[PDB]
């Protein structure tokens, strides 16, 4: 490994990064020849970290930059090999040690790249390079796929108008990126504050792709052998909690931050709670399919107590403001989806425990008829 | 998708060359700093074609034509493009600056320097209303590296916009005077005093009274810059007498002084001797009075 970096000194960046990307292709090509499992050392990160996001090793060494032009040269070799590369493990494997966290200060360099290349990938349609990002975004905790959704967003719903179409033409090409991107999105924009609401192209691109084929939102859950612990930290394997959040939250939200495009917000987020609920419902076949009927919840307790917290404290605060209404409309909307998920078994819990979780919230008919 | 392949290939391997870097502006988010780093090779050479054009021509439209493209840009959203697309072209003026009337006329007579002021003018009153530091800052920042060969941008917009620019341009030669560029802005101050003596009298006054390690000073730089700016004085000199005028003002003018060393305070009184030696223009029976 030192020989080679010798060499790749003595090269211009680009060339530099281009060699890294090919000896790395030779190396773990070899390794999985040799073993089912590769093993990433520490050489390849460090040489990455070095060649590639431009980390100098060494204090006195003047840190050669690639420019725009030539930054855009690499993820454009990037992304023809990504789409070049014939077998998906060494594709997948070769995408991991290019993003995967190191938790160093390159990772952020690191960020930026992938959210640049992926935006690539929605531009020029690599459905390679988006399935590997599915899978980092599967495989990285969340506050990656946070930055990485928050970067996507920013290129293609609030930079360049009418760029979006490009993003929905994504939807035919990879499903699952499509269902990953939603995931990190929904755990962006929680509602929780005024920056926080989903941008309105984006807001309706996904509920298209949500009304247009319901099952995306499942896909990874049908496509992924799901473990008894589900890891603390990443992202949902089903993003039905970033809908639910996104349904109930919507009315206080919007009345705590133009009325015909407040009109659209509520026609949208009622779209989608309609979709929500008809996914719930779809959920319980797919869950005795899989003989998990009873013993797995896509839904947890843990993660709705935060949920009517919030619910709690923005009914509190909006009460002055006259917004019954909008208090009435987010519990029936969240009466509707806990009755729904417990129906289907979404939500594993008892009736005693929505007594002891919705107590504390406003009297409203239809949450005290899904409690009793 | 090919299409646009083909474009990013063609792109990346003038006035063609540039049509395709804006074609990628108007389509593919990701390459925009490029084509933008690209529009500054569009620039500069222009300026070149210009300056050897005044010592003895198919890219004015060029010119022309990104100029059409930022404004539709800037309209669309000003929010989110005002603050790059000003970075980037207060960047290109210091640097083929780097590369005050006379040299304002110098200037304005190349289209492609009319053009980036035209374009920080418009990206600045998209900001005036709700944030206009992002620019300013650019502005004053990049006015740090490319003194004096900058001073006339800021000149220009202070004479276009004062209210903001008198107050930032005397802030930030406060710090310096703090920290230590105090000469450009005496010239740029100078410059516009002809046209607002008004304005920078009253800005120069309310700093004045709002002094009464950046407050301490405040009193010596404005002492400092009057010495350095004939322009200044006189503008100020109509109503010293009245700003010097009532007991308190005095008082508090006393106490602040007692802050100081001897040697300090005889700098300040060896100042003031200058400035009421060789300033007055009209009022000197009356401040003598």
């Amino acid at each position: 490994m030192s020989d080679i970096r010798h060499s790749l000194l003595r090269r211009d960046a680009l060339s530099a990064a281009k060699e890294v990307l090919y000896h790395l292709d030779i190396y773990f090509s070899s390794q999985l020849q040799s073993a089912p499992l590769p093993i990433v050392d520490k050489g390849p990160v460090e040489l990455l970290e070095e060649f590639v996001f431009q980390v100098p090793k060494e204090r006195s060494a003047q840190p050669k930059r690639l420019n725009s032009l030539q930054e855009l040269q690499l993820l454009e070799i990037m992304c023809n090999y990504f789409q070049e590369q014939t077998k998906d493990s060494v594709r997948q494997i070769i995408f991991s040690s290019l993003f995967s966290p190191q938790g160093n200060k390159a990772d952020d360099s690191r960020m930026s790249l992938l959210g640049k290349l992926v935006s690539m990938a929605v531009a020029v349609c690599r459905i390679p390079v988006l399935e590997c990002a599915a899978s980092w975004l599967q495989r990285t905790p969340v506050v990656y796929c946070v930055r990485l959704a928050k970067a996507l967003v920013d290129d293609y719903c609030c930079l360049v108008p009418g760029s979006i179409q490009t993003l929905k033409q994504i939807f035919s090409a990879s499903p699952r990126f499509c269902c990953q991107f939603i995931t990190s999105v929904t755990a962006l924009y929680d509602l929780s504050s005024d920056d926080l609401i989903p941008p309105m192209d984006l807001l309706e691109m996904i509920v298209t792709w949500i009304f247009e084929d319901p099952r995306l939102i499942l896909i990874t859950f049908l496509n992924t052998p799901i473990a008894a612990n589900l890891p603390i930290g990443f992202l949902e394997l089903t993003p039905l909690v970033g809908l639910i959040r996104w349904c109930v939250k919507a009315p206080l939200a919007y009345k705590r931050k133009g009325v015909g495009m407040d009109r659209d917000s509520h026609l949208l987020y009622s779209k989608l709670h309609l979709s929500v609920l008809q996914v719930l419902m779809t959920l319980q076949l797919h869950l005795t399919e899989k003989n998990l009927y009873g013993r797995l919840g896509l839904i947890l307790f843990d993660h709705m107590v935060p949920l009517v917290e919030e619910i709690n404290r923005l009914a509190d605060e909006l009460n002055p403001l006259n917004a019954s209404q909008e208090i009435e409309l987010s519990l029936d909307r969240l009466a509707q989806a806990l009755q729904v998920a417990m129906a289907s078994g979404a939500l594993l819990c008892t009736r005693d425990d929505l007594r002891t979780l919705c107590s504390r919230l406003p009297h409203n008919n239809l949450l005290q008829l899904v409690i009793s | 998708a090919q299409e646009l392949s083909q474009e990013i290939k063609a792109f990346l391997t003038a006035r063609e060359h540039a049509r395709c870097g804006l074609l990628l502006l108007r389509s593919l988010p990701p390459a925009r700093a490029a084509v933008l780093d690209h529009l500054r090779g569009v620039f500069d050479e222009s300026v070149r074609a210009h300056l050897a054009a005044l010592d003895e021509p198919g890219l004015e439209d060029v010119v022309q034509e990104v100029q059409q493209v930022l404004s539709e840009f800037i309209r669309a959203n000003p929010k989110a493009w005002a603050p790059v697309i000003s970075a980037w072209s207060i960047d290109l003026m210091g640097q083929l600056s780097s590369t005050l009337n006379e040299l304002l006329q110098l200037w304005m007579g190349c289209r492609a320097t009319r053009t980036l002021m035209d374009i920080y003018v418009q990206c600045l009153s998209a900001l005036i209303g709700s944030c206009p530091d992002a620019c300013v800052d650019a502005l004053l920042d990049t006015s740090v590296q490319h003194s004096p060969h900058f001073d006339w941008v800021v000149a220009h917009i202070g004479s276009s916009f004062p209210g903001t620019i008198i107050s930032r341009v005397l802030s930030c030669g406060l710090k310096d005077f703090c920290v230590h560029k105090i000469a450009s802005v005496v010239g740029i101050l100078g410059h516009l005093a002809s046209r607002h003596g008004d304005s920078i009298r009253r800005e120069l006054l309310r700093m004045f009274h709002d002094s009464l390690p950046s407050l301490q000073a405040t009193v010596p730089f404005l002492l400092q810059l009057a010495v350095m700016s004939p322009a200044l004085l006189g503008t100020v000199s109509g109503e010293l007498v009245d700003c010097l005028k009532p007991p308190a003002v005095l008082s508090q003018l006393q106490q602040h002084l007692q802050g100081f060393p001897r040697e300090e305070l005889d700098n300040m009184l060896n100042l003031a001797v200058h400035l009421v030696s060789q300033a007055s223009g009209a009022g000197a029976y009356r401040l003598l009075q």
